[PDB]
RNA sequence: GAGUCU
DNA sequence: TCCGCGTCAGACTCGTAATTATAGCATACGTGAGG
DNA sequence: TCACGTATGCTATAATGTGGTCTGACGCGG
């Protein structure tokens, strides 16, 4: 026995008959056709060449068994549409599958942000310029030494390097055995702290104070505009829907409300205190 | 300059400390007295004996 | 380092556990005064906007 | 009081009675605004607490005893 | 928010969906490009909630405006960010998928359940071969394992005759069939006619899961998980590092494998692929789950970029850095600080050196509070900037806050709770805390860098809690043991050594002065020394019968020194306390005698006024250190010379092959040993009593005054160890092994040590300081250890109403009496009315405490035992009584009810082992054994006593004694022990059992390097089982041929010669055996492996002879390192390889029949007719020779006794004598003082658990251990009420097992073992009702405990009433 | 080094740590087992709760102090709720069974 | 650790006899690692890796 | 990973 | 007896931030704006 | 109805079973 799901799954397609040439031609006439036992024993048999083109796509992006799954995939999709009336074979034409749809989908897969083909398609004309550009400039390539070479945007070169640019993991020690990671020093900035929280608290307190402080047609018309005691922030136009109905008398009863309040900052010891901030 | 506790000394046994204290004042008072010497102006022969 | 005039000898309790009694000469004279050079990197970088 | 609470502690009996009965009277100056007994002498509400408890003016029984006269006399008001 | 308990349980299918609040069907995190949760993704905005607070992903609805609205465009509840970490999901999974929790976590749960093996339901699993589920007709046995050619076999035969399948589905369809019920009566009935041990283990933990599932309303389907919850975002977040690098959690990437596995699985169920491929997709989804769940477990974990394997969800619960240890038993905490201490020799005991900006950073909140007060600052913000330029108002202000404030100091490590101690702050101007230095023994501080932690206690009660409890100038006595840790040392000790230190004449001899401030007058006026004799009138206050001090004046013949000390005692003490020259450990006395007669302000300002004047007077005196100080005696050269031609000697008869090299090693070391003690000692004479002075009349002697003698004698710094090493010779130095180097080094560090010198003291370097570093990390884990077990325990009665307690006799062990009876028996409530030795009037009533004056009137009238109520004796259900603990060591007085005792006992155990692994290590260099215990001799006059012996005399006419365990007493003139010996076997006795024998007398006599094997009977020697290269060797000299012959034990021994014993039989003139006198024994002595033998087959003997000589080879140095394995065994209640037997029942003993070398004993008790069998090994010689009146646990074999056989025959008071005793002599070996009251607080928690024989009238019945307080809470209803009563047996627990055997699974979790623990709970549906420390730890709540104890019962009152 | 209030990491929202990202100090079990011992177990539940992980016990008490008024008033830290949803994501019922 | 051949033995950590169980470690550079080792039983066996 | 206090 | 799994002191300071490789082009699928 | 990023689709020589670390310890089950 062995408890291996790799080598177990290698031990069942072994048992499994290498097909011959007008074989494939006999199975995938009834396939096309459309046959229970011709699909099957088609595919059963082609795992084996799966493997080998899985093989050598390896350490890249999935583990290997990965690589399997998707590349059975791209098999059915060649037996599905394979032309047993062309004289030409279907390991030829299953090789262009398998290949492809393994590609295809380690595009997607093997990024924890989701990169799209185009993105990814766009990288790799600027990564295969990049190892022809570096025998001859010794040092790496620069992003406008690739821009230049393709002329090219050099923002577009840069945005998309810039995305080829790995994720480090939170888990991940800084200092070794087991120390401190990333989330042991990345702060929750979302989350405001108790100094931060009370000074809302105490200045949003301290406003309410200072409405029935000042006149009542004053305070009124100022806070419904701003959307401090009201319900949606209006304009100076939109106060005359309330009582005001005015555009002028609104503007100045609004100015005369914050000249009031800015001589009350001066003398509670604010204005240009509460400037800096 | 320094006053060291000497208390810091017998339970730790490190006496080279103490040595070296002994050996730095020595080392000192030839350099006073040369110090001395060459502010007094006395000779080139007598600084070679010394 | 320095080597200065060391005297053996308790102090009313400032150099209790190996604590030390530095005359204000040693820090008049800044003999044992240290530079500390110190690097701060300031990056414009492109955000999103 | 100042450093030694150990009068306090003498006093009512458990080192742990003597922190809640001391909060509860330290909580009434700080709060409510209590008038202290013993000269408040520029000490915080802590220390009045245990000096009240040293000399014997403040008990978890005597708090019992004054709280229920403030709450009964409010009660008789209503009633 | 508030609540009464927490329950564990399997999460159903349905279950999983209720919290879920969408399905992930995607993988996907966010859009590279416009950065947001993406459609049905891991961070998806739909179903775990928007990412800013009130705003949908499209921004259509904003704000509070629009509050319980989920938008119809992208599908977005306006709601609060925080749904985003509380909001999870799930995964419905197309195929089912096991939980390796309940399935590799041993036992398997669902493979214990089956009844079915591991092995064969993993092969299941992995689709490799399949499983009858229910095989029709009865020829396919149900859980029987189908091989892929074994399935093809029954399927063209039958057919729908069976249901055998494969992979997840099979092994749930398996789970779902099986009845519980039917299994179980099954299972119950069946046992009834084996009944076996194994059987009954295993069918009735069957029983008892099958019972325990029904009832947790568990079922075996949720083993297999057909749903997969999804963890909320937030708890797994994908956030950006400052530069446009983004950061993941290693479960996104652990989720994207199951998800992409899963969505392809179904996709290739959609396409109807051939089931090879369907099968290759169900293993890696069953390996994807199982790397989510717990990575490293089934199989290789899973690594990603970084080459280490992805953190899984079970690593984020499970051990030290899991939540439970790091972020929820210990937290980073607001308002704290630290930074390098350094002295403060002016600030008072209560005080501390807080600087300037730590306090302003300390005390934000506190400032801008009185800067709205006093109507400095209008807002918080105005507040902020007024701190933040450090106006001159702002300092004031800062300075008002903190009067009366306390704030707490900690440093590592926080061995026990004096590790945090409480001052008021003091500002000062730099930036390092100053610390009082009298706490520094406490915290182990030294400054040469020590950083500690700064804590604001904020609320009112805290600053009443720093301040009542945890204030240093409270915290005087030690809680481990009654003495004062607050006891100065360094320059103080030395200064009031050099005041009260008299000398000859000196300056103004015999003069006569009117007080001690005239006293101070001339020696501040320069008329005499501090050590001048001289008469002085002193005024001394003593205490009365009555509180009242009694005032008595008298001329005192003291120094002027002593009489300026005088100022400085309070009143209350007499004056022969500062008579004498003090040294710190009179110094200690002197504020502990001080502590009992006045209390504790006069301690605190009497501890202060010493440290001040102590320090003064140390300046004073210019005491130094110089290289002449350090006087080497003239005579070491010749001590040398003499000691290398007697180990040359030894050498070179090693050379002609007379001793031999084991012999050579052993002796050599005794010369060397005995030659550094002859060094030393000519030191000492030639050190000490050197000044030789000239008095006004001629010429005397006194103490010498050099420095580094007054230095060590004072008992400042430094011991005559280290003078060794620094003056006289330096000793035999340790290998790294812990044997000795046979090279030991002559020289010394005034000397200098050469080029090999040097080389040879780095081994022993190395090794000490390699132990500070390594092994703390052993002695610190027992620390750990013994707080999880001792945890919950807290005073919770008064007074039990007990009448038991553990009788103490004084530890009088080696000549002097090593711990007197008033030391262990001081504050303990005396469990029986113990009197004077006429036993006609009372002397101490039953429930009275034991203070300083009971236990001086106990010394009067010599008590000799006292039996005294202990922590293990008390009766409380819920913790323990204030009269069984008694007086809290720590405060001198009766212990205050809700005061945690556990924590405290398990601090005080483990901080002497886990602080001195750290002490004599860096210290350490020299290795200083003196194992040469050759002889005894008495010291008083005595009639000679022994114990437990067994002699028999020999040819030369002296009393040989042939027991292992011999005792020897040394009886006065009435009749009571004084002095106690341990005789070894072989040993020889100048004077029998009865004689008088005079002082200074060698009462024994031996050879230690040698455990010699000797006869009881005469004759010849015959060789048994002695055959030349099986089990012996041989090797002969020259000329004559004497040949000696060495045992081989199992090491050496061959497969041939395994099951020989070898023995040397005696036999007679004839031929035959020789009976020993009075018994049918034919006389053989076993000789053990490694036993060298000196007489050859066929010599004549004697009674008494050595037959032969087995080494003794220790000469490992016994530091703490040694004998904390042995405290650890100990409290882990392990057996030894070797258990002593015991009788079990009291009566007559028969011997009976025998299997081929191995003895049974068929004991018939005179009571119980009925008899009790045990088989007993060959080569064990017993003690007892059968046919005698044998009690309950009677040594029979000689050797260590298990703590499990004297629980279970002799007690509770038994085993807990036993770890205490035993425990205990490891911690006196090295000078460690722990009170028993602290051993026998975690000796009770050891006898937690009981193990129920006959049946009850509950659901106890057989089998079932359950603790002890719960059976006597039933038995107390049974014995009024009636019905069956639950008879007992009490079981003994080791440490680790008792922790994890506690009801409370988050008290067991927390601990160890966090997989296992949480996966029993959860199938047994346990409910932890938060009783323990722990559990309110983790809650965020109160202690149960301390001030919390009054709450914690008020609302268990509110539970009560309604 | 010296915090009063600063920072809060992203999964324990506990203090950050050290001097280099302004963090406040580690009070470790070592040192629980200290104010346990004592029987202080308000000035323990200060530092498990309000100076720790509890939110809005936090900013509450913050205001408490700038008010005066030295107010216990504590909630539960969210690493234990954080333990909660880790425990229920391995597929185990975990839920507060109330008075 | 050089590479090479280096015998080594278990003393008394290998099983409850205390049969000192002899054993060699050929080490290379690069390449499998060969173990030759006895048993309680006085049995030579091998090992690669 | 290199340190500092035990 | 052998394999497997489980523990292994407490805080602190610093310091830095990596790699690979996936072809190329034509119709198909979804949303938003403009006529 | 285009504009634009994203996604799906197909390529016919034959090709058909995979390939980093190597040493802990002392205890306690099954
Ligand atoms: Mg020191
Ligand atoms: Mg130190
Ligand atoms: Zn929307
Ligand atoms: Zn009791």
């Amino acid at each position: 026995r062995v408890l291996d799901a790799t080598q177990l799954y290698l031990g069942e397609i072994g048992y499994s008959p290498l097909l011959t040439a007008e074989e494939e031609v006999y199975f995938a006439r009834r396939a096309l056709r459309g046959d229970v036992a011709s699909r099957r024993r088609m595919i059963e048999s082609n795992l084996r060449l799966v493997v080998k083109i899985a093989r050598r796509y390896g350490n890249r992006g999935l583990a290997l068994l990965d690589l399997i799954e998707e590349g059975n995939l791209g098999l059915i999709r060649a037996v599905e549409k394979f032309d047993p009336e062309r004289g030409f074979r279907f390991s030829t034409y299953a090789t262009w599958w398998i290949r492809q749809t393994i590609e295809r989908a380690i595009m997607n897969q093997t990024r924890t942000i989701r990169l799209p083909i185009h993105i990814v398609k766009e990288l790799n004309v600027y990564l295969r310029t990049a190892r022809e550009l570096s025998h001859k400039l010794d040092h790496e390539p620069s992003a406008e030494e690739i821009a230049e070479q393709l002329d090219k945007p050099v923002d577009d070169v840069s945005r998309m390097l810039r995305l080829n640019e790995r994720i480090t993991s939170v888990d991940t020690p800084l200092g070794g055995d087991s120390e401190k990671a990333l989330l042991d020093i990345l702060a929750d900035e979302k989350e405001n702290g108790p100094e931060d929280t009370t000074q809302d608290d105490d200045m949003k307190q301290s406003i309410v104070k200072w409405l029935f402080e000042l006149n009542a047609k004053q305070r009124e018309v100022l806070a419904r505009r701003f959307g401090l005691l009201g319900y949606e922030a209006a304009t100076l136009e939109d106060v005359g829907r309330e009582i005001g109905l005015t555009r002028e008398r609104v503007r100045q009863i609004q100015v005369e409300g914050l000249r009031r309040l800015r001589e009350i900052l001066q003398t509670q010891g604010l204005n240009i205190e509460a400037l800096f901030l | 300059d320094i006053v060291l506790n000497p208390l810091g000394v017998p339970s730790r046994m490190n006496i080279g400390q103490i040595l070296e204290t002994h050996l730095g004042m020595a080392a000192k008072g030839i350099g006073d007295k040369i110090n001395a010497m060459l502010k007094q102006q006395q000779e080139v022969a007598k600084l070679r004996e010394f | 380092g320095q080597n200065m005039r060391v005297a053996f000898m308790p102090w009313n309790g400032y150099n209790f556990e190996d604590s030390i009694l530095v005359s204000e000469r040693v820090v008049q004279e800044d003999r044992f005064t240290t530079i500390h050079i110190q690097e701060l990197a300031c990056v414009s970088r492109d955000t999103k906007l | 009081a100042r450093v030694t609470v150990q009068d306090a502690v003498e006093k009512i009996g458990n080192r742990f009675d003597l922190v809640l009965v001391a909060a509860r009277r330290a909580r009434q100056m700080q709060v409510g605004g209590k008038d202290p007994l013993v000269p408040e002498e520029n000490d915080k509400t802590t220390v009045i607490a245990l000096r009240e408890i040293e000399e014997g003016l403040i008990n978890n029984q005597i708090l019992d005893v004054r709280e229920r006269q403030e709450q009964q006399e409010q009660e008789a008001a209503e009633l | 928010e508030e609540f009464d308990a927490i329950k564990i349980a399997l999460a159903s299918p349905d279950m999983i969906r209720s919290w879920s609040f969408g399905e992930v069907k995607k993988p996907e995190t966010i859009n590279y490009r416009t950065f947001k949760p993406e459609r049905d993704g891991l961070f998806c905005a739909r179903i775990f909630g928007p990412v800013k607070d009130y705003e949908c992903l499209c921004g259509k609805y904003k704000r509070l405006k629009h509050r319980g609205v989920i938008c119809e465009k992208c599908g977005v509840e306006v709601t609060q960010t925080k749904v985003r970490r509380e909001r999870m999901g799930h995964i419905e999974l197309a195929s089912p998928t096991a939980h390796i929790w309940f399935l590799k976590s041993l036992p398997s749960r669902i493979g214990l359940l089956l009844d079915m093996p591991l092995r064969d339901i993993e092969r299941v699993l992995y689709f490799e071969s399949y499983v009858v589920i229910e095989g029709g007709m009865t020829n396919l046995e149900r859980q029987q394992i189908l091989t892929e050619e074994q399935y093809l076999d029954a399927l063209e035969e039958f057919g729908d005759e069976f249901d055998a399948k494969m992979g997840a589905e099979a092994i749930q369809a398996l789970l779902k069939s099986m009845d519980l019920e039917q299994e179980c009566e099954q299972l119950r009935e069946e046992l009834n006619e084996t009944n076996s041990e194994t059987k009954r283990k295993k069918l009735t933990k069957r029983i008892k899961l099958l019972e325990a599932f029904v009832q947790s309303g568990n079922k075996p389907e949720w083993m297999i998980l057909t749903v997969l919850p999804v963890l909320p975002p937030d708890l797994r977040p994908l956030v950006p590092l400052d530069g446009g690098r983004f950061a993941t959690s290693d479960l996104n990437d652990l989720y994207r494998r199951v998800i992409n596995r899963n969505n392809r699985l179904k996709r290739l169920l959609d396409l109807a692929a051939p089931d090879i491929i369907v099968r290759n997709e169900k293993r890696m989804l069953q390996e994807a789950v199982d790397a989510l769940l717990d990575n490293g477990r089934r199989g290789r974990a899973i690594t990603g970029s970084n080459k280490r394997p992805l953190k899984s969800l079970a690593d984020m619960i499970k051990g030290k850095q899991g939540r439970f240890r790091q972020n929820l038993l210990g937290k980073r905490v607001d308002y704290s600080g630290r930074s390098v201490i350094t002295v403060g020799p002016y600030l008072r005991l209560h005080q501390c050196g807080l600087p300037k900006k730590m306090a302003l950073e300390l005390f934000k909140p506190f400032i801008y509070g009185k800067l709205e007060l006093r109507g400095l600052a209008t807002t918080i913000k105005a507040a902020k900037k007024m701190v933040e330029r450090e106006e001159a108002v702002v300092w004031d202000i800062l300075d008002e806050v903190i009067r009366e404030h306390p704030v707490l100091l900690n440093r590592a490590p926080t061995l026990h709770r004096l590790g945090i101690q409480a001052f008021e702050p003091v500002l000062i101007e730099g930036k390092a805390i100053q610390l009082h230095p009298l706490v520094c023994a406490a915290y182990n501080a030294d400054f040469d860098g020590d950083q500690m932690a700064v804590h604001v206690p904020l609320t009112l009660e805290a600053q009443l809690e720093a301040r009542a409890l945890m204030m240093s100038t409270n915290n005087i006595l030690s809680p481990a043991n009654g003495e004062p840790i607050i006891v100065p040392s360094q320059d103080v000790v030395l200064g009031l050594y050099y005041m009260t230190r008299d000398c000859v004449n000196a300056k103004g001899e015999g003069m006569v002065l009117t007080g001690p401030k005239e006293a101070e007058r001339l020696y501040r006026s320069g008329l005499a020394s501090l050590h001048a004799r001289v008469k002085v009138r002193i005024t001394e206050y003593e205490k009365d019968a009555n509180g009242e001090l009694v005032a008595k004046t008298s001329l005192k013949d003291t120094t002027v020194g002593r009489a300026i000390l005088w100022m400085i005692v309070p009143k209350g003490l007499p004056y022969s306390i500062v008579n004498q020259a003090l040294g710190k450990k009179a110094i200690s006395k002197m504020l502990n005698t001080c502590y009992r007669i006045l209390g504790l302000k006069p301690t605190v300002i009497f501890a202060d006024q010493i440290m001040y004047t102590g320090f003064a007077y140390a300046a004073r005196s210019g005491a130094s250190v110089g290289i002449d100080d350090m006087v080497i005696p003239e005579k070491k050269h010749e001590i040398i010379s003499e000691a290398e031609a007697e180990v040359a000697e030894i050498q070179e008869q090693f050379q002609s092959g007379l001793v031999t090299a084991g012999e050579r090693y052993n002796k050599v070391i005794d010369i060397w040993a005995a030659a550094n003690d002859r060094v030393s000692k000519a030191m000492m004479d030639n050190l000490q009593t050197e000044t030789v002075i000239n008095r006004d009349g001629q010429e005397e002697k006194q103490v010498s005054f050099n420095s580094i003698y007054m230095m060590a004698d004072s008992g400042a710094r430094g011991s005559a160890a280290q003078i060794r090493q620094l003056a006289g010779m330096r000793g035999l130095m340790a290998k790294p092994d812990g044997s000795i180097i046979e090279t030991p080094i002559t020289a010394n560090f005034r000397e200098g040590l050469n080029v090999l010198q040097y080389f040879i003291s780095t081994h022993g370097a190395r090794k000490g300081l390699a132990d500070t570093a390594l092994k703390t990390a052993n002695s610190g884990y027992l620390t750990r250890r013994l707080v999880d077990v001792a945890q919950d325990l807290v005073v919770t009665e008064d007074d039990c109403g007990t009448h038991e307690g553990i009788m103490m006799t004084p530890v009088i062990e080696g000549g002097d009496v090593k711990e007197p009876l008033r030391d262990r028996v001081l504050g303990r409530v005396t469990a029986e009315d113990v009197l004077k030795p006429g036993t006609a009037d009372i002397l101490v009533p039953r429930n009275t405490l034991l203070h300083e004056q009971w236990c001086d009137l106990l010394e009067e009238n010599s008590v000799d035992a006292v039996k005294v109520r202990s922590v293990v004796s008390c009766d409380t259900d819920f913790g323990v009584c204030a009269h069984c603990y008694g007086r809290d060591l720590a405060r001198g007085h009766i212990i205050n009810k809700g005061e945690a005792i556990g924590v405290i006992a398990a601090q005080s155990i483990g901080e002497p082992g886990t602080q001195l692994t750290m002490r004599t290590f860096h210290i350490g260099g020299a290795a200083s054994r003196a194992a040469a215990e050759s002889s005894i001799q008495v010291k008083n006059k005595g009639s000679i006593k022994l114990s437990n012996v067994k002699s028999v005399v020999n040819s030369s006419g002296k009393l040989v004694i042939t027991s292992r365990n011999t005792e020897l007493k040394l009886i006065d003139e009435f009749g009571r022990t004084k002095e106690s010996y341990k005789v070894p076997y072989g040993a020889v006795l100048a004077k029998g059992d009865g004689e008088q024998v005079a002082g200074g007398e060698t009462v024994a006599n031996w050879d230690p390097h040698t455990m010699p094997v000797i006869t009881e009977v005469s004759g010849f020697v015959r060789f048994t089982d002695m055959i030349d290269g099986q089990t012996i060797t041989r090797q002969t000299d020259e000329l004559t041929g004497l040949s000696s012959l060495v045992v081989l034990d199992s090491a050496e021994r061959t497969a041939g010669g395994k099951d020989l014993r070898p023995a040397l039989k005696i036999v007679d003139a004839q031929g035959n055996d020789v009976l020993i006198p009075g018994t049918d024994m034919p006389a053989q002595y076993f000789l053990p492996g490694k036993a060298i033998v000196q007489l050859e087959d066929g010599v004549q003997i004697s009674s008494g002879d050595t037959l032969a000589r087995i080494p003794q080879e220790s000469g490992g140095t016994k530091d703490i390192t040694g004998g904390l394995p042995r405290v650890a065994d100990l409290f882990e209640a392990r057996r030894p390889k070797e258990p002593a037997i015991l009788a079990e029942i009291s009566g007559i003993v028969s011997f009976g029949k025998e299997t081929k070398g191995k003895r049974r004993l068929v004991i018939t008790p005179v009571d119980g007719s009925d008899p009790y069998e045990e088989m007993i090994p060959k080569w064990r010689q017993l003690n007892v020779f059968e046919g005698e009146r044998v009690e309950r646990g009677d040594v029979i074999s000689d050797g260590p006794e298990a703590p499990h056989d004297i629980l279970r025959l002799r007690g509770v008071h038994a085993v807990t004598r036993y770890i205490v005793n035993e425990v205990q002599d490891v911690y006196r070996l090295q000078g460690v003082k722990i009170n028993d009251k602290h051993i026998e607080v975690i000796v009770r928690q050891m006898l937690r658990k009981a193990t129920i024989v006959n049946a009850g009238s509950s659901d106890f019945l057989e089998g079932e251990q359950v603790e002890y307080s719960r059976v006597k809470i039933a038995n107390r209803e049974l014995e009024a009420n009636g019905k069956v009563g639950a008879t007992y047996s009490r079981d003994l627990l080791g440490i680790t097992k008792a922790s994890l055997a506690t009801e409370s699974f988050i008290s067991a979790a927390s601990f160890q073992e966090t997989t296992r623990v949480l996966t029993e709970a959860a199938v047994a549906g346990k409910r932890d009702e938060l009783r323990g420390l722990k559990e309110n730890v983790i809650v965020g709540r109160l202690i149960p405990a301390g001030t919390g104890y009054a709450y914690h019962q008020d609302r268990m009152r509110r539970r009560a009433a309604g | 080094h010296a915090r009063s209030t600063g920072s809060y990491s992203l999964v324990t929202q506990q203090p950050l740590g050290g001097k280099a990202q302004f963090g406040g100090q580690r009070f470790g079990e070592m040192e629980v087992w200290a104010l346990e011992a004592y029987g202080a177990a308000y000035t323990l539940q200060e530092m498990l709760t309000v100076k720790s992980d509890d939110v809005n016990g936090r900013t509450k008490m913050y205001k408490n102090i700038v008010d005066g008024n030295h107010q216990m008033e504590p909630g539960m830290p969210e690493s234990f709720n954080v333990l909660l949803k880790e425990i229920r994501s391995l597929g185990i019922n975990i839920e507060l069974e109330d008075e | 650790r050089s590479p090479g051949v280096f015998f080594d033995s278990d003393k008394g950590k290998t099983h409850s006899s205390g049969k000192v169980l002899y054993n060699a470690r050929i080490i290379p550079y690069r390449g499998s690692w060969l173990d030759f080792e006895f048993d309680p039983k006085d049995n030579l066996f091998v090992r690669i890796d």
